[PDB]
């Protein structure tokens, strides 16, 4: 209890201090040929024009 | 057509400023989806502690 | 801030569970490791027959 009590510690601001470093564009996963999902980010259109 | 083009310039800055406050509450929305299904776990854990 | 206040009662829960094993395990302990404290039998296993 003690160990798997220690690994869990500040697990909400380890999570939290990852999720503030992603990209949410580069989640966002779009099918072309209908089985390759791929992020969005990916697409030439998107490479090329995206801000 | 010199101003035109610095004025086009300026409404192409503004744009890329909306998308930054959109991308602060999506991060914000999702933080609380979080935050909630963290405090089900804590008032489970909670229980465990009582017991 | 809330998800911080969050983090705080979830390490006080586990730091209180914790703290609960260690203190119901300090009931099953033989008298003889432990130190001079009045460790009066509340186990029949602990009992001299």
């Amino acid at each position: 209890i003690i160990q798997e009590s220690q690994r869990l510690q500040d697990s909400i601001q380890k999570e939290v201090k990852h999720f503030s470093a992603i990209c949410l564009p580069a989640l966002l996963k779009v099918s072309t040929d209908g089985f390759n999902l791929l992020p969005s980010r990916e697409l030439s259109i998107n490479r090329m024009s995206n801000t | 057509q010199e101003q035109i083009q610095t004025a086009e310039r300026e409404i192409v800055g503004q744009d890329l400023n909306c998308e930054r406050a959109q991308d602060l509450c999506r991060r914000s929305l999702l933080l609380r989806a979080f935050n909630k299904k963290r405090e089900e776990e804590c008032e489970a854990l909670c229980q465990s502690n009582k017991k | 801030h809330l998800l911080r206040v969050t983090n705080k009662k979830l390490n006080h829960e586990l730091q209180s569970i914790v703290n609960g094993v260690q203190t119901l395990m300090s009931f099953f302990s033989t008298p003889e490791t432990a130190c001079e404290l009045s460790s009066q039998p509340i186990f029949l296993s602990q009992l001299l027959l």
